[PDB]
């Protein structure tokens, strides 16, 4: 908030709109019927006794198929005032059937939706007071505008399209530092960058891009910054990039331009930087499939988290805002969790009761964590790492793989998902594999898995992911062996199996090549660079994707930090943790910079298994 | 006498009007030009005006 990002603040004018817009419904009592989907998202910001005491409403309901049935026994009862539904339609552009069936079928008398959309900041505050009248109507809104937009297709029954259009901006969750927006799933849970239908991909990615734009053009424009230097990666980000400054030079308003001027400017500068590190998750599919070791990746990937950042299993939240336990255990290896806890317990012996209870929850959440690593499929969990750490640094020899990974398909039981994560992992990390192993890997895979899973390595052998040896969307077609060389990813590392992440090492060499001194390495144009710049490394990223277009450098102003690293395809959460540490280290080493990271959803292996099927 | 006198007078405000300017800059400030006074120089008037050394030669000629 003003050149300063408060991100708590962002959460207090969501809750206030939605607030207001409630209470202007109607003074009477209200039911509510929220969408599935977005239900979880409420409810992670507005309690339910806040909801019941600010606004008379009484009442939550979802969105069914079972409200049918209820139509007459639910729908049929209460309705005081009348019926205020919610529904997000950002994504697939169609409203769903439910409310249409159920507008006819009960024949409601009064129908009020509420739409969820971005700020329009280009509103700049109503613009004043519409200049005393349009100065004797020079302007006018009447009919300046298409009829409708997406609603158009609802034409039926009454005139009741009292629509209220609820704002709508990121706010954080899972942490401070971090925000999150929803912009990987539809309203039938397929994946936003990895649909299961390959006839549309080009389609869906625009639309993601746009979404991704439409929201940083928001955040942008709320928080009155201007980006000095971008660094985009991979294809998409080219045209991101793109699409982001053309629509930032065309619907700015005026009395900016005229600080743009006085700011930064010509022959003069006032040492104000924000960078716009771009990167896309196709360029390393080398890291989303590896075993998680942090806190919160084993809690994760043993139990999905929703939309919310919260679980079905357990009952007592997360949020960081109220406890002060779960934030110095969240991102701590699980190793050095007993002994802390051990300490934490010990400690307040000698010394409220709110702690005592939130100390008892966690140790009896890490106790019964600990116990179902072990006794389920006991070894499986160390076995798949020492498996993995194996075939990262390169072991494999001559038809010996087709023994181990057999190995473990029946001796102990495994789920479907590990086995397909751990064959894609092997066939990605030599960047190539013979045309002499696909027909009996394919075979025994039809054989043990059904008829279907042909399809499944059929699409999936296309992306990328399932290649074989014998417009280009940036994929990656270098041995990984080599890539150990230039960079130190094996040697200070944490959440996986002891290896640095290639994302890491990414955006390490853009501000500080010390390990790319160590190897290949005679001469550099610099050690330690404030700005962002790319030169002289060119070759190592032209054999590593092909085409030295990749990377992009682009300088927007013509002449103690803020560095907006989006996410476009999903953050895996042990990248997260590796950023703190990053910027503590750099920090220490002289360069002082604060690093937001913007995602579009969390991502994770077996969440990608299902939405590839 | 009176000649005198007023020169004796115009001679005392002119000795005390040097060295007592005491002119204030306000938090912030700008003129004629627009963009920021605190980036070019200082050359200011009386009665609160501002000038950038620059737009007051352009002014001129």
């Amino acid at each position: 908030m003003n050149r300063f990002w408060n991100t708590k603040k962002f959460s207090l004018t969501n809750a206030d709109g939605l607030c207001a817009t409630l209470n202007e419904i109607s003074q009477n009592d209200e039911v509510l019927v929220v969408q599935p989907s977005v239900l979880p998202v409420l409810n992670s910001l507005l309690t339910f006794q806040d909801l019941t005491q600010s606004t008379p409403v009484r009442k939550i309901t979802l969105l069914d198929d079972q409200l049918s049935d209820d139509l007459p026994s639910a729908l049929g009862s209460v309705p005081q005032m009348d019926l205020i539904f919610l529904i997000d339609v950002r994504t697939s552009l169609r409203l769903p059937p439910q409310l249409l069936d159920a507008a006819q079928k009960h024949n409601l008398s009064s129908l009020h939706i509420i739409y969820c959309r971005w700020k329009p900041s280009f509103q700049n505050t109503l613009e004043d007071t519409e200049q005393w009248q349009k100065d004797g109507f020079d302007l006018n809104s009447k009919k300046t505008h298409f009829p409708n937009v997406i609603e158009s297709q609802l034409k039926e029954l009454s005139n009741e399209y009292t629509l209220y259009p609820w704002d709508l901006l990121p706010f954080p969750q899972i942490d401070e530092n971090v925000l999150l927006t929803h912009s990987l799933y539809n309203m039938e849970n397929v994946n936003m960058y990895y649909p299961n239908l390959r006839s549309l991909q080009s389609a869906t990615e625009s639309i993601l891009v746009d979404d991704m734009v439409n929201s940083l053009q928001s955040l942008i424009f709320e928080t009155n910054s201007i980006i000095t230097n971008v660094v985009s990666i991979g294809n998409l980000s080219k045209r991101c990039s793109h699409l982001l400054k053309k629509r930032i030079d065309e619907h700015q308003t005026e009395n900016d331009l005229f600080i743009k001027g006085t700011l930064y400017g010509e022959r003069t500068n006032c040492g104000l930087e924000m960078d716009l590190i771009i990167l896309e998750r196709n360029t390393d599919p080398i890291t989303p499939l590896l075993t998680q070791l942090t806190y919160a990746g084993i809690l994760d990937d043993l139990y999905e988290f929703n939309s919310g950042i919260k679980i079905k299993e357990k009952d007592m939240n997360f949020n960081y805002k109220e406890d002060k336990i779960w934030n110095d255990l969240k991102f701590l290896n699980f190793g050095s969790i007993g002994p802390q806890l051990n300490k934490l317990a010990k400690e307040l012996q000698t010394q409220l009761q709110q702690r005592q209870a939130f100390l008892k929850n966690h140790t009896t959440l890490s106790s019964d964590v600990l116990k179902v690593v072990e006794t389920e499929e006991y070894g499986s969990f160390n076995k798949i790492l020492e498996l993995e750490l194996e075939i990262l640094m390169g072991n494999t020899l001559n038809n010996d793989i087709e023994d181990i990974i057999l190995e473990l398909q029946y001796q102990y039981e495994v789920d479907q998902k590990k086995i397909l994560r751990l064959i894609c992992l092997l066939s990605l990390c030599k960047n190539s594999l013979r045309e002499k192993d696909y027909e009996y890997l394919r075979t025994f895979m039809i054989d043990s898995w059904g008829i279907e899973k042909c399809f499944q390595l059929e699409s999936l052998a296309e992306l990328g992911f399932f290649t074989s040896k014998t417009s280009k969307s940036t994929r990656l077609q270098k041995e990984y062996r080599y890539i150990s060389q230039w960079f130190n990813t094996v040697p200070a590392t944490f959440a996986y199996s002891g290896v640095v992440p290639l994302t890491m090492r990414l955006v390490q060499m853009l501000y500080d090549r010390s390990i790319l001194f160590h190897n290949y390495s005679s001469q550099q144009p610099f050690i330690l660079s404030r700005e962002p710049r790319v030169s002289q490394t060119e070759d190592l990223i032209e054999q590593l994707y092909g085409d030295s277009h990749a990377i992009e450098e682009s300088i927007w102003v013509p002449g103690e930090d803020i560095a907006l690293v989006v996410f476009l395809g999903g953050v895996t959460m042990g990248e997260i943790a590796i950023m703190k540490h990053l910027q503590k280290i750099l920090g220490k080493k002289g360069i002082n910079k604060r690093f937001i990271i913007i995602a579009d959803g969390l991502i994770n292996g077996t969440r990608i298994m299902n939405s590839i099927s | 006498i009176n000649s005198k006198n007023l020169k004796v007078e115009i001679n005392t405000e002119i000795s005390k009007f040097n060295e007592i300017y005491r002119i204030l800059e306000p938090g912030k400030s700008c003129d004629e030009c627009g963009k920021f006074l605190q980036i070019k120089k200082f050359i200011v008037f009386p009665c609160g005006h501002c000038f950038h050394w620059n737009c007051i030669i352009r002014v001129i000629l």
